[PDB]
């Protein structure tokens, strides 16, 4: 209410001149005492500018006690400003970003972090610290207390923050805890980003970041179909279209997970999407991949790893290979996992057409033995994707399901009004030739 | 905890036991008592004999839970995922290793024969699914049984 503007703008240059001059101490007993007036008088402007220049001239001595004490006192001084303490701890953090030493940047930022706990007011600063704090427990190695910290903060609440800095937050987050090895961790707050948020103006490495991790997070236990959604994602982005290698690899990757992935209708429907696309040209051998596993007929894996098996395992110069099924232990297990997606791929074509089969037929048809076969059928009928009952005494694969009177009743009151729907339109057909025909 | 291991012994009700077990393991928690992890396991037990084994994980992970983790947790939580796979083999393969923690306690001892008949029952039926005229030398071969126990089984099922 009682301005301080002329008395401050007055009084600091001379405090300034004291306190480079040697006055530290009484120039900071006389700049409380003008502080203290200024917060009764409810000054802000006088009292951020009177915090900030006590915490510059504190710094400007290589008084690092003091500079703590100071700003610890003058955070908790009663019916202080939150407008003050704000521009204190903003230009506390500049100084904590100047400074280099490791211990004394870690004591800094602790007390910075204790003052502003739980404030409002003061929120972005303390997330910033934090951020800075994990970084340096990384840098040190510790990865585990640098997860910790970092998962410690919520900033998907803060409503000052900017939605860029909230998901770099949250993408920082994600990383520390893969790194960790916390998976159902890491999904939680993968949970957080929103999607839509990849759209707006430059979400192009935050949008790759997200779902290179999220790749990530699903193959840790194969999530195929995730996967391939995540790299038709990283495709779509002009960033990684414009450049041909990019998106070759990005196509290659969503392909062979397409594959990969089990059969049901959410498969099938992105399987014949990703083929209907032009650019697959450019990748002939995956596009037949493709279409061998689109179409409706028996393959057989000695000749898919005869045909694509070094094409799509090692590669070669003019088109490179992919981590899909690299020599690792990754990629020994996804090969085994398409091995045994050409065997389902069979059996359901052998379902589709057959009536009744024998075990031998079968598994000399799947390429294994009889045992294998029927362990895997066995474990398909359990788990519920196909329909089929083994006659082990007859060995006899049965793929039709037990016919009721009311289903042959109805298959054949069902031909009846198909007929009679063919009848009418063989009527109208030839009424039109009639027509046509006739006048003349 | 008494109350629970009272009304779980014989009582065939077993939603009770739990609720019971749940209240002593938040009581003996609040204190950091070191029978919180008896009762974590008993009420583990609980809902393994209530056959809803998937929720044995989310109780481990629950957010009290997480400072117990440790050989006893890890025991049980194994002979659930055994009781969700139906694999008898597994179950006998907790039992042997964990052999200290799921035959020294009377009460879990006292629910083992029902367990392993339940876990029978189901592996039974899992492995007989697909079939339609299966051999009971093969379901014997397949279930690692004795031919006569598993035809005596099927009998008692079929009956």
């Amino acid at each position: 209410e009682v301005d301080y503007s002329a008395t401050v703008d007055q009084r600091l240059p001379e405090c300034a001149k004291l306190a480079k001059e040697g006055r530290l101490q009484e120039v900071i007993e006389t700049l409380l005492s003008l502080e203290k007036q200024t917060r009764t008088a409810s000054d802000m402007v006088s009292t951020s500018r009177i915090l900030v220049a006590v915490v510059k001239m504190c710094y400007e001595a290589k008084e690092w006690d003091l500079l703590n004490e100071n700003i610890m006192l003058l955070s908790k001084r009663r019916s202080q400003l939150k407008q003050a303490v704000a521009k204190m701890v903003q230009q506390c953090c500049t100084y904590v970003e100047e400074i280099t030493d490791l211990p004394i940047k870690l004591r800094l930022i602790d007390t910075l972090r204790m003052v502003t706990e739980g404030k409002i007011y003061v929120e972005i600063e303390r997330a910033r610290l934090t951020k800075t704090l994990a970084t340096i427990k990384e840098q040190n190695g510790d990865v585990k207390e640098a997860a910790s910290i970092l998962q410690e903060l919520q900033v998907e609440t803060y409503g000052s923050m900017e939605k860029k800095e909230r998901v770099e937050f949250i993408l920082e987050q994600m990383r520390l805890c893969l790194a960790v090895k916390d998976y159902i961790r890491t999904q939680i707050i993968s949970k957080k980003i929103n999607t839509k948020f990849f759209q707006e103006e430059n979400t192009e490495k935050l949008k790759l970041k997200y779902y290179n991790l999220m790749i990530q997070l699903d193959q840790h236990e194969g999530s195929y179909l995730s996967i391939c959604k995540h790299y038709r994602a990283i495709y779509d982005t002009p960033c990684i279209q414009a450049e041909s290698e990019k998106w070759q690899q990005a196509l290659k990757s969503v392909v062979l997970y397409v594959i990969l992935a089990p059969f049901d209708n959410e498969q099938s429907d992105l399987v014949h999407r990703i083929s209907g696309d032009k650019k697959l040209e450019e990748i002939p051998k995956y596009k037949d991949l493709l279409k061998l596993f689109t179409t409706m007929e028996l393959m057989r894996w000695s000749t898919l790893v005869e045909d694509y098996g070094m094409e799509l395992r090692k590669g070669s110069l003019e088109s490179p290979a992919t981590d899909v099924f690299g020599s690792t232990e990754e990629g020994e297990k996804r090969w085994k996992d398409l091995k045994n997606r050409v065997v389902e791929h069979n059996i359901r074509i052998m379902a589709k057409y057959y009536t009744r089969i024998t075990m031998k037929r079968m598994a000399q048809l799947l390429d294994l033995s009889v045992d294998e076969s029927e362990a895997f059928l066995s474990n398909l009928v359990v788990n519920k994707t196909i329909f089929a009952k083994v006659d082990r005494l007859a060995g006899i694969i049965n793929f039709q399901r037990p016919k009721d009177p009311n289903n042959l009743l109805n298959d054949w009151s069902q031909k009846l009004n198909s007929l009679m729907s063919l009848v009418n339109k063989t009527t109208h057909l030839i009424a039109k030739e009639e027509m046509i025909h006739n006048l003349q | 905890m008494q109350s629970g291991i009272i009304h779980a012994a014989e009582e065939k009700d077993w939603k009770t036991a739990y609720s019971y077990f749940y209240e002593a393991f938040e009581g003996y928690d609040s204190i950091d008592s070191p029978k919180a992890i008896t009762s974590l396991k008993y009420m583990l037990l609980c809902k393994i004999m209530l056959n809803t084994p998937e929720d044995v994980q989310a109780l481990v992970s629950g957010k009290l839970a997480l400072r117990y983790a440790g050989r006893q947790t890890e025991a049980l939580k194994c002979v659930a995922q055994a009781s969700k796979n139906r694999s008898l083999a597994d179950f006998e393969k907790a039992l042997t290793d964990y052999r200290a923690e799921l035959r020294d306690d009377p009460i879990i001892s006292t629910h083992l024969a029902k367990l392993y008949d339940n876990l029978l029952e189901q592996n039974l039926i899992r492995v007989i699914e697909p079939f339609s005229r299966v051999q009971i030398e093969h379901i014997s071969s397949l279930i690692k049984l004795s031919k006569a126990d598993v035809e005596r089984k099927l009998s008692q099922m079929i009956l």
